[PDB]
């Protein structure tokens, strides 16, 4: 059924699973027209199809020209995302497909289901977590790869770097929701906390900076205070 | 005009023919029904006095034989059964109508209302939705399960409706996936009408099949298929429009004849108002919209 808090675990088991969120797959400006009336310009963007056992992402860019001559894109974008999802399945050895997809946005199931007729014994579920991976675009290469292109492209990234050497599947993923959380909540702050120490770099294979175990646990404190800190600053509580 | 004798009422039993119903005491002198219109098919149908289960019954068409009912004690229900013997018929229902123990099915000479129910059932098709080819009557009740039900036990006495299923390999074709789930065009027009009931006619025969056993028995499965080619046709851009004109009469008629008190349990609140309110035929079914605005306000 729906993946919550009671069953959570189950996302760092043994059997293959995938999240799947479509947020960042149509992406527009609103802009006025010369006559004073409104219209959009797309912009190009992103499916995030991650393995939270793993840290494995499979990035794949939508390009803008998907977008040209269609009506009722943000009805489209959930179809192109299952049409891809679906493509990406299929693209994988059999005992590297998934035997879960889970959709961050209930309008997916749908879409996704109708896609994967193919795959009876794949589920495909809901989440009841609120989980922030529309600020995957507030990671500056993620970012980099989406507006550079030109074309369709599949980028893939591991978005854990290299912590599983050091840490589980639980406290990495624990480690990413914290991260995305508060970039989606205050950005500017975030990315201040991410690179105040000019010593400490990005590797040019790695997403994230090259904390010590200890000056992680500083990272994620500074991230926690900025979370409720903001939701101090918003809710007058 | 044809007779349906019974050999005798031992328990209490509400009988239903058609649309029409009537008590009868336990051992009330009664042998049956008289004056049966020829031309269309009918069902005799039954509930105890006794028990809030047992609800069951009989559909037949008189020109394909002598039919009566006889109460078993056995099996504890009043059945159908063939009389062979031409004359012993003529002669058991001459007898019974000499001595006014029949009623008169009550047909009001301006009343179409069976005849709309019934326009497209056909006792063949009947037939093949229930399968028990040693009889020339269909014998359906409350508790019968579908095909479609049982996928998701016992064969023999299943209801054989059309399987649909907008989220099938049937319904949807491989690279047409947006297309086919948001239009069911392809479904209703090739594989559908074009593939499986050869025509319009024969869909809306089993539709108006689904229909009575659902309001007649308060069969759920029946329910469910009468919504499902209701929805299959609403939820299509491409309907030929003598389908929507015809489609349109039927449900005024079946929500005209609908029990008030069921609509409760009768009506998916979700079909009616995406095909009336939200689907491609949002503004093709005139006369469903208005009865349904009329009678059925709160539902919408
Ligand atoms: C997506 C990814 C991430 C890290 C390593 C390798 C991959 C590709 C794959 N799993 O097919």
């Amino acid at each position: 059924g729906a993946m919550n808090s009671s069953n959570y675990a189950e996302l760092f088991n043994n059997d293959i699973k995938l999240f799947v969120d479509d947020t960042n797959v149509y992406r527009v400006t609103v802009h006025k027209t010369f006559e004073g009336n409104v219209a959009t310009k797309a912009i190009n963007g992103c499916i995030f199809t991650l393995n939270p056992k793993t840290g494995h992402l499979f990035l794949k860019i939508i390009h803008t020209s998907v977008w040209a001559g269609q009506k009722r894109l943000s009805q489209l974008a959930k179809w192109k995302t299952a049409e891809e999802v679906s493509a990406l399945v299929r693209s994988l050895p059999k005992e590297e497909q998934p035997k879960q997809i889970i959709v961050t946005r209930k309008a997916m199931l749908d879409p996704l289901e109708v896609h994967m007729l193919d795959f009876p014994n794949i589920a495909i579920r809901p989440t009841e977590l609120r989980l922030p991976f529309s600020a995957a675009m507030s990671i500056d290469k993620l970012s980099d790869v989406v507006m550079k292109a030109t074309e369709p492209q599949m980028v893939l990234f591991n978005i854990y770097d290299d912590w599983l050497d050091r840490i589980s599947s639980y406290t990495a993923f624990s480690r990413l929701t914290l991260l995305l959380r508060a970039l989606k909540t205050n950005e500017e702050s975030a990315k201040m906390i991410l690179l105040s120490d000019p010593t400490i770099t990005i590797k040019s294979y790695h997403l994230w900076p090259s904390f010590t175990d200890e000056q992680w646990i500083t990272i994620e404190s500074q991230m926690r205070d900025l979370i409720l800190t903001e939701y101090g600053r918003k809710y007058n509580v | 005009m044809n007779t349906v004798p019974f050999t005798s009422a031992p328990i209490e039993v509400t009988i239903g023919i058609d649309q029409y119903s009537f008590n009868v005491k336990e051992n009330q002198p009664f042998h049956g029904i008289k004056d049966i219109p020829i031309g269309h098919v009918h069902v005799i149908h039954f509930q105890h006095a006794d028990n809030s289960s047992m609800r069951y019954g009989y559909w037949f068409d008189c020109r394909m034989g002598n039919f009566y009912i006889q109460y078993d004690p056995k099996d504890g229900l009043y059945k159908m059964m063939e009389e062979r013997d031409g004359a012993k018929f003529e002669n058991i229902v001459h007898n019974f109508k000499e001595r006014q123990m029949m009623v008169s099915y009550p047909k009001i000479d301006e009343d179409d209302t069976w005849y709309n129910l019934t326009e497209f059932v056909q006792m063949d098709k009947i037939r093949k939705i229930v399968r028990k080819d040693e009889n020339q009557f269909s014998y359906v009740d409350s508790s019968m399960t579908t095909v479609q039900e049982n996928e998701l036990s016992d064969p023999a006495h299943s209801l054989n409706y059309t399987v649909i299923n907008f989220k099938s390999r049937e319904a949807i074709r491989p690279g047409h996936e947006m297309e086919d789930f948001l239009d069911k065009s392809y479904y209703l027009n090739t594989v559908m009408l074009q593939g499986i009931f050869k025509n319009s006619s024969n869909y809306f025969g089993e539709l108006q099949f689904a229909f009575l056993n659902a309001m007649f028995f308060g069969n759920y499965g029946s329910s469910l298929q009468w919504h499902a080619m209701i929805e299959l046709i609403c939820s299509s851009a491409t309907v030929p429009k003598h389908m929507l004109d015809k489609l349109d009469e039927i449900l005024y008629y079946q929500i005209k004849t609908l029990p008030e008190q069921y609509s409760d349990i009768l009506l998916n609140e979700r079909v009616w108002n995406i095909c009336l309110y939200s689907s491609f035929q949002k503004n093709s079914l005139h006369n469903t919209e208005k009865i349904m605005e009329n009678k059925y306000p709160e539902l919408l």
